[PDB]
């Protein structure tokens, strides 16, 4: 939908839609915060896919309104005026909207206005699952949340805990950094490696039967769409890094086996199993905020049968996992993403990049995302759709 | 039930004629060739008077922001318009054009 | 002239020139500072309509030169060198200009140069009135200042006192907010309303026809161009704000009636009378500095027959009107203007805005501005007008 | 190639290549730091002509690799990893290159990769001379260093000392400010003038025989291309600055004669002789870093026959010449350069500038640079050259 | 093992490409330009793309990944971002049968 | 007063000739077709010599910045030139070109 120079899109015939999706994919569910972060009657602002939104909790249920008055385009959040439980009144000329359907139900500055009941502020579906707030940034009735979530994230027994933050890089650079088989080289000195006695090679190199290591999923019953990188089951572990034949670096020879299988799913969520411990799983999203930033929504799952277990897990999370894994391990992924910004900033990195064997999995992802995304977000979606 | 607008002959094809009604919102009568149509005069996207716009075939273009509507269906034809225009019934009885007091 | 995407200008047929006037209107007088701010032989810098200017006072009189040397385009003000009372010498290669006509009269580094007396630095007319400094940002002979000021501002007995500052929003957003009949809602909690017992509705339910909502003045004895907001003529003031039939807010039921008449005038000055008190008036300009900023030049006028009344007024102004009205009331206008920046920054809000009834006032202003402005300032006027045969 | 609006380039027929060379000229030697600034195994980063580079010293020799991994385009310098003495390993996926030829010799994350030995990271020749590090930002076998250095810089006894810094102005504004005969007016109050008893007029103006003051050099045996502004011998010294015939400022009447001859040479190095003392020379480069910044590489040369003289000169340099001349004199050149940024930033200044007689020297330079430069650096050179069959 | 049997000359239409897989070695690409046959490595030198999956225009093969291109006769780059020459393998037709060399030309 | 410049045939069509004058600013004589015109030689926008510029019909283009003038009126034809050029009437008698001693 024209976000990139046409000359570049013409060059990347294998995945032009993906290269063009600088603002992300429209018509998909995206996690933006945790349930505990949004309280009853306290609207919270955020930007998703370039759009400013407002989220409010009313009678325990979440509602989402575009944070931009229909009148003069100001953000309602500049000065929040929720004068009745079910509505929000713009601070400027008092146009009032219902949280449930966005209908302009009243205008305090002119209760006789012909606009009343005849205009509607954009609303977006909101759903809470596993203590995470998901917003369907799309049009029409939303598909099942499961379609845009990795396998097992929604298991009844699966206890989800995590953290979220804003990172300065396009979402795609985050995705590819995460689903990259050979990038773990940057984690070779992470405190998680030693402090958790992990077995971690310098690089999971491509085995022989390539299409046996990569598994494209487009037959998932709930509609999921993604790609598996079967490094542990079909890939090769490089534990001794050599230069000129001499060993200059070694991987970690710990006892804990992790990262058996990695998978990337639309709209942009990675699943690492098992990780950071053999009895856990990591699910992380790279949510588009605008063309230069994304939410790095990290979650760790661990089956729990009772509160006593949930509490224990919650304690380990706070004292070990979050500090040693989400931060100790993944922090290097943050500046790694930032490091690729300049090369791709002008969109030319998508042409000049020189890929090697382990990037085969990334290429598969680009084609899958290009073929199965539910829409390309455009700046026009942000300012107001245009058509003659 | 109906109101006298004008003589079908006073309107050249492709022209617009505003119909002010006592105690109510104005309407716009369009002559697209030999057929006459009617919608509310006020653009649903704001407060502009469509009778001051430009008629291209059966599509009316608002003077304020360039939004447009199909004068036959009242459906939006060009952004930023999104809200259907109210359409009124018109009748040319004895070379004279009449517009329904209420919208169909 | 070519400041906005041509596709957008094509869509706004009712006021394309106004939408294109991002840098403001050329050939109009604009206030930029108060007389007391510029002293004899003390050149002052400022940017107006995107142009860097220098103003100096010589023998009591003000002169304005473009703050850009003709030679290599540097600002003379980087290092001011006024070597004679009537000239200014560029710090770079010493090109010297007369404040009076901008003529290049000498070049210290080459007294025999053929450029001497053959080049001229742009000058603009400057006039002081009511303690305010106005600059005619235009070409050729200027019209009377009266043409570009609201009625009565120049009245002999009118005592003017004010405040000026730089605000971060395009000048038009400032103009529209000030003339906006329904924006009165943002002032509902102002300290002025309570502390000065003002009557202030939340808005108005329009009455009468479209034409009765405003009164356009296409010509004054001096050629003024403006529009009066007459929404209160047949409109019903709203004192009780309801949502779903329930009262959620009330206007202010004070005894003092102000803002009986509000008018906006080209090049962009609002007159509110009477305000903030029944016996005074407010005249405020929204002066274009560049595409993203303007001077919010506020003034309060009050008829004063002698020196005793003037002194008394100056005391009331400093101790009450300036802090309670100019700041206490208008500060909310400042962030409201800033709140509209994003929507109009890409020029698309001029197409996507959804107006309602009271906006008839703004529409009348956009059309009047479009039909009677004296010229559209372009980026080319700033860098140097362009033309190729 | 495609650096400036074609409409502007068409207007400056006399020196389009020069105006288009916003990023500098490719295929020339450029100094970027002093030798003592780069030690053994201490990788240093720098941006030259818009390209991020890495320089390292191995076994005493300097090597230069483009600071950009061939794989995903990250700067290797974000987390330097030199595993072996002769290589550098990208911190991301471990692609490993040799400093000597840039060849991708190993890939720790995949030793069986077909890319190994089949890719080559860009390398640039580097050579140290007079304690200065020069990088040939070009392709193919480099020409002799002497071609891109002013006469005498490479003399056997010429002892070179200096200072370097990053200045916020395009390199061309720096070049023209330096080779500008009338700009010394900005140096009239420099401490160097009095503190070193210099004779310095307010400006050297055009003598009588124009073609005779400027000397275009394109017949030098070593191939260097430049222009001399023969001010001392053919130029006229202006000591009495007048406005309206009245003396308002005078130059300096010191005994020390300096700046007899000044010359600018490609790729952009000025030679002032003698300066800042009758027995010294000043050689300064304005090295393009990106379109908005440059290295102001200052050097002062003074013959020294032995270590005792060199040590003496070094002490004089630190106690006098550096603080009094390089800083005390040229600091004004810095803000002068910065003052021209706005006028030329949009590339319009190259059309709207109003030149006078002394700029004749600058015009000659613009033409010579346009005709003898060895290549126009473009954004494509920075991102990766493009070409469709 | 010096010459590899690919297919019958008639099995290939002008302007088409065929990939030749080899045990223990990188794949090759055979191109038919008119009635002439040429061959190079199948893997684009700029990455991991298969040129046999690209578009042939005359004697120039265009890579499907980034649009780079090569001259199939010389193996030299024809379009950016390609900069590394492809190895070229001699092709000969013996009795209407296409054969591609097992070793690339030296130069 | 009049200055004998040269023979008409000394100049090919569409060419410019610089005429130096001791103690005075040089002039430029342009041959447009078979007609002749004269102006000051120095561009009013700088130090460029118009005689080293490009003549397009009756408009001379400065070699420095693309500014231009109409050699007949001397008025600016293209920016950045804004100051009118000095014009000098010219007469051709007996195949000899003469230019007015002073501007007029
Ligand atoms: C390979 C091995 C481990 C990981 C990976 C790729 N990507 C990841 C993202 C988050 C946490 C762990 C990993
Ligand atoms: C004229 C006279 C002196 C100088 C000059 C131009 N340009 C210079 C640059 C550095 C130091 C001295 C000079
Ligand atoms: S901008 Fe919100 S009510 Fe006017
Ligand atoms: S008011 Fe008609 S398109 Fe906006
Ligand atoms: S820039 Fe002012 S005299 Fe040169
Ligand atoms: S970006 Fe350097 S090895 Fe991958
Ligand atoms: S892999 Fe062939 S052009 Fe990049
Ligand atoms: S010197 Fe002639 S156009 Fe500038
Ligand atoms: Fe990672
Ligand atoms: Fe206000
Ligand atoms: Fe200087």
């Amino acid at each position: 939908m024209a976000n990139v120079d046409e000359a570049i899109l013409k060059r990347v015939k294998g995945w032009a839609p993906y290269v063009d999706a600088k603002l992300g994919f429209r018509n998909h569910w995206y996690p933006v915060m945790f349930s505990k972060e949004i309280n009853e009657g306290e609207p919270k602002t955020l930007k998703l896919l370039g759009e400013n939104l407002l989220v409010n909790r009313i009678d325990g249920k979440l509602y989402c309104l575009k944070d931009r008055c229909l009148h003069r385009g100001v953000q309602l959040s500049v000065k929040v005026e929720c004068k009745t439980k079910s509505t929000i009144t713009c601070w400027y000329h008092a146009w009032t909207y219902r949280w449930e359907d966005g209908v302009l139900c009243d205008i305090l500055t002119n209760p006789t206005s012909a606009q009343i009941g005849r205009q509607k502020l954009k609303t977006y579906p909101v759903q809470e699952a596993k203590g995470c707030v998901f917003i369907y940034l799309g049009d029409g009735d939303p598909p099942p949340l499961a379609r845009d979530t990795p396998p097992n994230f929604l298991d009844d027994d699966m206890e989800i805990l995590g953290k979220n933050q804003i990172i300065k890089s396009n979402w795609r650079l985050a995705v590819e950094n995460g689903f990259d088989p050979s990038h773990i080289y940057i984690h070779k000195d992470s405190i998680l490696v030693k402090d958790n006695d992990l077995a971690l090679p310098l690089g999971f190199a491509p085995g022989g039967d390539r299409k046996q290591q990569t598994r494209v999923v487009d037959d998932d019953v709930v509609g999921r769409k993604g790609v598996y990188d079967l490094i542990g089951e079909h890939g090769v572990p490089v534990f001794e890094g050599t230069i000129g034949g001499e060993v200059v670096r070694e991987g970690a020879y710990g006892e804990k086996i992790v990262a058996n299988d990695i998978s990337i799913w639309l709209p942009g969520v990675l699943k690492v199993n098992p990780f950071p411990n053999p009895d856990m799983m990591q699910f992380e999203w790279y949510v588009p905020i605008d063309e230069n930033t994304h939410y790095y929504f990290q979650t760790l799952g661990k089956p729990c049968a009772n509160d006593e277990e949930r509490k224990k897990y919650e304690q380990e999370f706070e004292s070990k996992w979050k500090p040693m894994a989400l931060e100790g391990f993944n922090n290097d992924d943050i500046w790694a993403r930032e490091a690729m910004v300049d090369f791709y900033a002008d969109d030319k990195g998508w042409v000049n990049e020189i890929l090697f064997e382990s990037d085969e999995a990334i290429v598969a992802w680009r084609k899958l995302a290009s073929e199965h995304n539910q829409g390309i977000q455009t700046q026009a979606h942000v300012s107001g759709l245009e058509h003659h | 039930i109906w109101l006298k607008v004008c003589a079908a002959s006073d309107m050249q094809p492709g022209t617009i004629r505003r119909v002010n009604r006592v105690g109510a919102a104005p309407l716009a009568v369009y002559r697209v060739g030999d057929q006459f149509y009617a919608t509310e005069d006020t653009c649903t996207h704001g407060i502009a008077s469509l009778s001051e716009g430009t008629l291209d075939g059966d599509v009316i273009e608002c003077p304020f922001h360039g939004g447009a509507f199909n004068v036959c269906t009242g459906m939006p034809a060009s952004s930023p318009c999104t809200v259907p225009l109210g359409v009124f019934e018109v009748e040319v009885k004895e070379g004279e054009v009449y517009v329904a007091g209420e919208k169909k």
